[PDB]
């Protein structure tokens, strides 16, 4: 599927009298937004991942040099799961294709199965995870907090603009984007600031406000919420009813509100 | 799970017809009402309500109530009713609507894009007003029976210094036990894991373990000036044997907990997407050693 199995798929069992060391490879072309899957090792399969802090650690190709952070690699991603079988290492490891702007470019992460064998050498059932970062041609209608200069958002913000002393912290910063059907929108905020609703492109704040109105009226597809990054994503569905309007709050005591706001224009 | 609002402080209520003023109110479990009573007469809501007085807990086993909120349990029984009587006495009105005028705070076109900016900043703060006024609210102690409001509304002091109102909840019944740990010595059940039950319970600390979007919680032994550790659990635990900010682990949560005291349960809803594994833990603490568990809770990767 989406998943590079490498213990129940991809098997990288050795078969009786090995001498030598074969690499399957597991290449995937996620869409913007799709969730990728790496299952390695069990706690009755001795699979180490390489690099163990996958995909937040990622390689920037398949000869395990150049390792680089995938925050700054590729940003934009989201959604960072690791689940264990075994202890003391973790075994399914799992994150959320982020918008790019810039061409197609690989990450690689590697599961090395590793056995000494009788001189004396080791040998390694290694299998390479190929994921492609799609091209998007125009930005997220979107609002990014954390830079002016975004490389995913149409709209950014400095920071001598999202604090208070050039301004006082009571003039809040409204990001409107317009939008219509089939369109990517998101916000980034900065990494202690709180979205509200928990929730926001599934319950969002209705414009007499306070309400959250759990978006009966637009259904959104591919809801991204990441409150240990602050982003958020969702595309707007394949037909627009009416017109709407709705909005999240990125808050900080003691700051101004950060607030991004959509106006979804009826769309076929 | 729908949350419902009597607010007597409303004009629509304040200049009425009859003598006897009547919201009514049918909710559900785990939902949560709010009842804003200019001097509250009889019982005092919702920690003691109107029969026609008994205490929240043991009408609605389970439920808990911070400042003037009931958040109802999250497992009723039978459908049950109470009442809540507020005495408006003729300037206690008049001192209201002298407030609530100076507070002043469908089908819209704003075509501008400014008077968009207007309709949305007055959403805005109605919002960030509303937030202000249940943080003042939980600071209030349990037993409290005249309703004050925050300062930094700029009320003038000159303002702070007939009917009849009842407001009247039913709230239905389900069949879902929670998935909890009650403490306290009895045989109704209530929880997946009390200790009248045996087993559910060992060496003093209670294990569960929790999904992505699941409620979980615990409820100690009743006493009325108990305590837990830390004591802003579920929003601080012990986390590593450390006293850690429940948002670094988990951010996205809620929590349904009483600040002053042990007295009602206390409710974590975990949120739709937890990126680890976590171990948590908070302890109910007592001068009764027979009174002081653990519960430990075992939070679970996935998405929901
Ligand atoms: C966020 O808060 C933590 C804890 O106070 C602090 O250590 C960290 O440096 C803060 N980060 C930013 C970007 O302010
Ligand atoms: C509430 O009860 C406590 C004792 O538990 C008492 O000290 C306090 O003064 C009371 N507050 C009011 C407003 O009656």
């Amino acid at each position: 599927n989406l998943t590079c199995d490498f213990n129940d798929v991809y098997k990288l069992e050795f078969h009786p009298n090995q001498q030598t060391s074969v690499t399957k490879l597991c290449n995937l072309t996620p869409n913007v937004l799709e969730k990728v899957t790496i299952k390695c090792g069990s706690d009755k399969l001795n699979y180490n991942l390489y690099p163990p802090t996958c995909f937040e650690e990622v390689y920037a190709s398949r000869n395990m040099m150049h390792l680089k952070k995938i925050k700054e690699f590729v940003i934009g991603s989201s959604m960072f799961m690791r689940r264990s079988l075994t202890p003391n290492k973790i075994n399914e490891v799992s994150f959320r294709i982020p918008p790019n702007m810039m061409p197609e470019k690989p990450i690689y992460c590697f599961c090395e199965n590793k056995k000494t064998i009788t001189s004396k050498k080791d040998i390694i059932n290694r299998g390479i995870v190929e994921i492609i970062i799609p091209s998007l041609n125009e930005k997220v209608k979107g609002c990014d907090f954390t830079t002016s200069e975004s490389t995913i958002f149409s709209k950014g913000y400095s920071i001598n603009e999202i604090s208070n002393k050039s301004s006082n912290n009571q003039q809040d910063i409204v990001c409107t984007v317009k939008a219509h059907a089939n369109d990517l929108i998101g916000f980034k905020c900065p990494s202690n600031y709180s979205v509200e609703p928990h929730d926001c492109f599934v319950s969002a704040f209705n414009l007499s406000g306070k309400n959250e109105n759990l978006e009966n009226k637009l259904k959104l597809t591919n809801i991204i919420m990441d409150h240990y990054n602050n982003t958020f994503y969702s595309r707007l569905p394949s037909l627009i009813s009416d017109n709407w309007k709705f909005f999240c709050v990125c808050s900080k005591d003691n700051e101004k509100k950060l607030v991004f706001t959509v106006e979804a224009s009826i769309s076929s | 799970s729908k949350s419902h609002k009597c607010d007597f402080t409303k004009e629509k209520y304040l200049l009425s017809g009859e003598k006897e003023v009547s919201c009514e109110i049918d909710a559900n479990p785990s939902d949560d009402i709010t009842f804003i009573c200019p001097n509250k007469i009889d019982s005092l809501c919702f920690h003691t309500v109107n029969i026609s007085t008994m205490s929240i807990q043991d009408l609605l086993y389970g439920s808990v109530v911070y400042g003037n909120t009931l958040f109802i349990s999250p497992y009723v029984r039978t459908n049950t009713p109470f009442y809540c009587f507020c005495n408006l006495d003729t300037v206690t009105i008049q001192k209201f609507l002298k407030i609530n005028r100076f507070l002043k705070d469908l089908k819209g076109g704003n075509v501008s894009e400014a008077q968009a900016d207007e309709y949305l900043n007055k959403a805005l703060n109605r919002f960030k007003k509303m937030k202000d006024l249940s943080k003042f609210f939980n600071d209030q102690a349990d037993n409290t029976t005249k309703l004050n409001l925050p300062k930094s509304l700029n009320i003038p002091n000159d303002i702070l210094n007939s009917k009849r109102g009842i407001m009247s909840v039913f709230v239905r019944s389900n069949n879902n036990v929670i998935k909890g740990c009650d403490f306290g010595n009895n045989n109704k059940n209530y929880f997946s894991h009390p200790i009248s039950v045996a087993g559910k319970v060992n060496n003093k600390v209670c294990k569960i373990q929790g999904k992505p979007g699941e409620l979980v919680g615990f409820k100690c032994a009743f006493e009325e000036n108990g305590k837990v550790e830390p004591p802003n659990c579920f929003d601080q635990v012990l986390h590593k044997n450390k006293v850690t900010d429940l948002k670094t682990l988990i951010p996205g949560y809620a929590s349904y907990t009483n600040k002053h005291s042990s007295k009602y349960p206390y409710y974590l809803k975990i949120p739709h997407f937890v990126n680890e594994q976590y171990t948590i833990q908070c302890k109910c603490k007592s001068n009764n050693s027979q009174n002081e568990y653990t519960f430990e809770l075992d939070i679970q990767p996935g998405e929901s």
